[PDB]
């Protein structure tokens, strides 16, 4: 069940590539269009969704946090409590190789304040990218980070100004991140040699799953599923399994029930239907559920972007007679 | 003798009927002006021709002797075709008709013109960079390229709804440089120089970038243009930098060579940086290299200096990392605040630079000193975003005059009322005052009211007559004298920053500028306390605090302005009309080509041949 939601004061800041993050009930917004204005220097917002209306209130930062730029297609995730962000596309079209860590540091009445801490890395440090995926893993005690690539600009030797913005999927290396120590190490998979982006990542325990996304060197949206495993003294292995989607967003309606809502199916076909992932311990398979009641506007549209709150509901955007640039929906399960 | 008329014989027969007279004339020639028979027959025949009022014929003869030249070089035809804005259609109609009626091909076919176009557009001439530019193709045959510079257009990629076309900045510079070859060589000769000298030449170039506005016909389409201007060319000759070229009219739309045209909003930051940042890359790369370019069959070397000055204020703030509202740091040249500048009016050093803004942005992002948002905001002095275009800390004379006037306008509104009497913010009554003011400007002047003030309105508004006429709606008699002095001081000041060279053109206004500034400031503090206390407009600040320093630094402020006709729109429109309505892409391509030709000094020589 989904419904049309209206935004008010500063709608303009919403854009494809924005990210949402979840803290103990409250929803927060990141990655506005443009650099942060005087009216909210942080670029991070209270996401007030009340009775089919969205108010975007400001948020403050700690006295020792970094003021990170609006990153545009960052790889984001959680930690058992904090958020991880890396990297993305600044509003100057530069690509961030930096990891920012989002903690919460104070809570009051209506509003709260965040900590934002950059952790720099030695490696084997991953190449500045966007649309990629980052997640967390729990081995034989205790935790580590897994990064599978997206796309990025040309090498700083082959890049030409005539094709300045030409992007390309970076190496399908798997990147292991030790946060608390602050270091990274890359791994080549014999089972993996095709780069992907705008895909979908889902992980638990010491295993990570990756679903169909979009390649570039072939222009192919696979349907293949991929496994990743981890040990402890560190090492990694992979396997393949039996959908084709691009820029899909995954919600959690129930515990170990992830509702993957749409994205794109072909280069001009938005999937418009849904799916349900059969999750379990070392046993997972892609199944299909019903198809929601998309309105006329959403039906005859070409562009899809949005992200999840966390409680099964999801936030959706649609272009757009000189009246409004966007129309927004909220999708609950 | 009958019956054979002289003009129908053979030249043998002619020479024989004539020889009687030929011996007479040849004799005469040898006596007076020997022994040029040719000159004698010339003078005779000419007299005989003007005698019978056959002037067109005599003129054509006089012209033929002097080497011209009935047809036209393709270059001249192309010149005509552009400066009169003929469609290919129109021109062709004219070509074929003149050909048909006269039997002579006086105009040239279109493929001829097409060639002249190839010679005059980026990508024709060979050149090379030493050291070759980082991340720029050394391939020399590149003309027009796609503004998107290869930007990802996948469906799930960030939405790109905009079209844009540009030149390679180096290629465009080569083209612009070759276009004015004759101007450079003549400059050299006029400075008493072997015009073979290789150099190196230093070419000072003015950059500028503007919002075109709406470019459609009845959805609106906004457009944005990045362009440059060759402002100066000097040469290293021993110890001194000898000036071999200086643009006579730097603010003319005729030397504002267009570099990139796009269909975006100048407020749309992400796409704007997406399009412009490749250009900027090429620009930077050029900052640290030298260009080798053959001219008179002999290679010359060029170094460039890019002064990015032709920018609107809002856009300077955009590209230099500042928050663009009146809060709270108001000057793009110094770290002052709205209040500080309201109290100390005229004493401010210039202290901002692109380098500093870069440093500052890094400090704000990293927050090295662990500060609160206000402490940080203070340390960094407003620079919370990352600059991406290096600009000169100057004043655009155009947007200065516009903005100042736009302030005098609200002054006029607040003075036909009594704000220094009534502190009551009634917005409706405000709209009434604007009503009676707009009304009265129409009646006493020839002023059609318009929103978004341009420079023409600004020209017509800042005169003493407009003071007299705006005085007619004011009850008080004291304020008339205050406004008259305000206006008079402003006009005592304006010529100093508006002039392209006040050390020559108005050396009296320059020296007295400090004092006039002083009196202006005093007059603002007291007689206009009701608005300019705690508050002050950016441009008033800049005017009072920074003009003399800028002039000392750069010689002028006027010469570094945006084109004073803002006809970017107008032109875009005409150029659009000059072709078949094609796919919007090719439409753009053509407007860029024709705009480029429009600003070629080479063709302009031809079109201005009639009074040289
Ligand atoms: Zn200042």
């Amino acid at each position: 069940s989904l419904q049309m939601v209206t935004v008010g004061h500063n709608i303009a800041l919403i854009q494809p590539g924005f990210s949402l993050m979840n803290f103990d009930g409250q929803v927060f917004f990141f990655g506005q269009k443009g650099w942060p204005k005087r009216s909210c220097p942080t670029g991070v917002f209270h996401f007030d969704i009340k009775q089919n209306h969205l108010k975007l209130k400001p948020a403050i930062f700690s006295k020792d946090s970094c003021y990170l730029p609006p990153l545009r297609y960052p790889a984001t995730c959680s930690y058992k409590h904090q958020y991880i962000i890396h990297g993305g596309k600044t509003p100057n079209n530069e690509l961030s190789d930096k990891i920012y860590i989002m903690s919460v540091a104070c809570k009051n009445n209506k509003k709260v304040t965040f900590r934002c801490t950059e952790k720099d890395l030695v490696g084997d440090v991953p190449e500045p990218r966007y649309g990629h995926s980052i997640d967390v893993v729990y081995s034989r005690g205790k935790s580590m980070g897994v990064l599978f690539g997206g796309r990025s600009y040309m090498p700083s030797t082959q890049r030409t100004t005539e094709k300045w913005n030409s992007v390309a999927d970076c190496l399908p290396h798997v990147f292991l991140i030790d946060f608390e120590f602050g270091c990274a190490t890359s791994y080549i998979l014999p089972e993996l040699q095709d780069g992907l982006s705008f895909h979908v990542s889902i992980a638990r325990n010491d295993t990570v799953y990756i679903l169909g996304g979009h390649s570039l060197a072939s222009n192919i949206r696979p349907a293949n599923l991929y496994r990743i495993r981890v040990d402890l003294p560190p090492a990694v292995n992979c396997t393949v399994l039996p959908i084709s989607v691009s820029s899909a967003i995954l919600t959690q309606t129930n515990n170990d029930e992830f509702v993957i809502v749409g994205g794109y199916q072909l280069e001009n076909q938005k999937r418009m239907v849904c799916s349900l992932v059969s999750l379990g311990d070392n046993t997972i398979e892609i199944s299909e559920m019903e198809t929601p009641d998309w309105t006329s506007d959403i039906k005859h549209s070409k562009i899809w972007f949005g992200s999840n709150m966390g409680n099964g509901t999801i936030f959706l955007g649609i272009p757009g007679a000189m009246s409004e640039a966007f129309y927004f929906y909220t999708l609950r399960c | 003798a009958p019956r054979q008329h002289l003009l129908s014989l053979t030249r043998r027969a002619q020479k024989h009927r004539l020889r009687e007279l030929k011996i007479q004339v040849k004799e005469f020639a040898d006596k007076e002006e020997g022994g040029d028979v040719k000159a004698v027959c010339l003078t005779l025949f000419l007299l005989a021709l003007r005698a019978r009022n056959e002037h067109r014929q005599a003129d054509e003869l006089e012209a033929i002797m002097q080497g011209r030249g009935s047809g036209l070089q393709p270059a001249v035809c192309l010149a005509i075709r552009v400066n009169t804005f003929l469609s290919c259609s129109q021109y062709h109609k004219m070509y074929r008709t003149v050909k048909a009626i006269t039997g002579r091909q006086i105009f040239q076919p279109l493929h001829a013109l097409r060639n002249a176009e190839k010679v005059l557009l980026p990508g024709y001439h060979p050149f090379e960079w030493q050291p070759p530019l980082k991340n720029v193709s050394s391939r020399t045959d590149v003309g027009i390229i796609d503004g998107l510079s290869g930007l990802a257009s996948s469906v799930d990629e960030y939405p790109v709804d905009t079209i844009a076309k540009r030149f390679r900045y180096d290629s465009a510079l080569v083209s612009a440089l070759m276009d004015m070859e004759e101007d450079i060589l003549e400059g050299m000769r006029s400075q008493d120089l072997d015009d073979y000298l290789n150099g190196p030449f230093t070419v000072v170039v003015k950059e500028s970038c503007d919002g075109m506005g709406d470019v459609s016909e009845k959805v609106p389409e906004k457009a944005v243009r990045f362009s440059f201007t060759v402002m100066r060319i000097t040469i290293e000759h021993g110890s001194q930098n000898v000036k071999v070229f200086e643009e006579p009219k730097p603010n003319s739309e005729l030397c504002c060579k267009p570099l990139c045209l796009m269909l975006a909003d100048e407020s749309d930051h992400e796409t704007l940086t997406a399009i412009l940042s490749p250009l900027i890359a090429e620009r930077e790369a050029m900052k640290s290299s030298e260009l080798t370019l053959e001219m008179g069959g002999i290679p010359r070397t060029f170094k460039f200096i890019f002064r990015g000055t032709g920018y609107d204020e809002k856009l300077v703030r955009e590209v230099e990392g500042l928050e663009a509202s009146g809060s709270v740091y108001i000057c793009t040249l110094c770290d002052t605040t709205r209040l500080e500048a309201s109290q100390n009016l005229v004493f401010h050093s210039i202290t901002r630079s692109h380098a500093e803004n870069l440093q500052r942005y890094e400090v704000w992002r990293s927050n090295p000193y662990h500060e609160s948002v206000e402490e940080l905001r203070d340390r960094v002095k407003g620079v919370s975003a990352k600059p991406f275009i290096e600009t000169v800390p100057s004043i655009d004379a155009l947007h200065c005059d516009i903005g100042n006037a736009a302030e005098f306008y609200k002054i006029f509104q607040l003075e036909i009322g009594e704000v220094y009497k009534h502190p009551n913010a009634s917005k409706e009554e405000r709209k009434r005052w604007q009503a009676t003011l707009d009304k009265h400007l129409r009646k006493r002047m020839n002023l059609k009211p318009i929103m978004r003030m341009n420079g023409n309105f600004a020209r017509k508004l800042m005169t003493q007559e407009t003071v007299d006429a705006v005085c007619e709606l004011i009850p008080s008699e004291e304020r008339h004298e205050a406004l008259r002095e305000l206006m008079d001081l402003y006009l005592k000041m304006k010529p100093v920053w508006r002039s392209s060279c006040p050390a020559k053109e108005c050396p009296e206004s320059l020296c007295q500028y400090s004092f006039n500034s002083q009196r202006f400031a005093e007059l603002l503090s007291t007689k206009f306390k009701y608005r300019y206390e705690g508050k002050i407009t950016n441009y008033f600040h800049k005017t009072l605090a920074h003009v003399p320093e800028i002039i000392e630094r750069d010689g002028s402020i006027g010469a570094w302005a945006s084109e004073g006709n803002e006809s970017g729109n107008k032109l875009f429109r005409r150029f659009r009309k000059m072709n078949a309505r094609q796919s919007k892409c090719y439409e753009m391509e053509d407007v860029l080509k024709h705009h480029w030709l429009y600003t070629s000094k080479y063709l302009q020589k031809f079109m201005n041949a009639h009074n040289a």
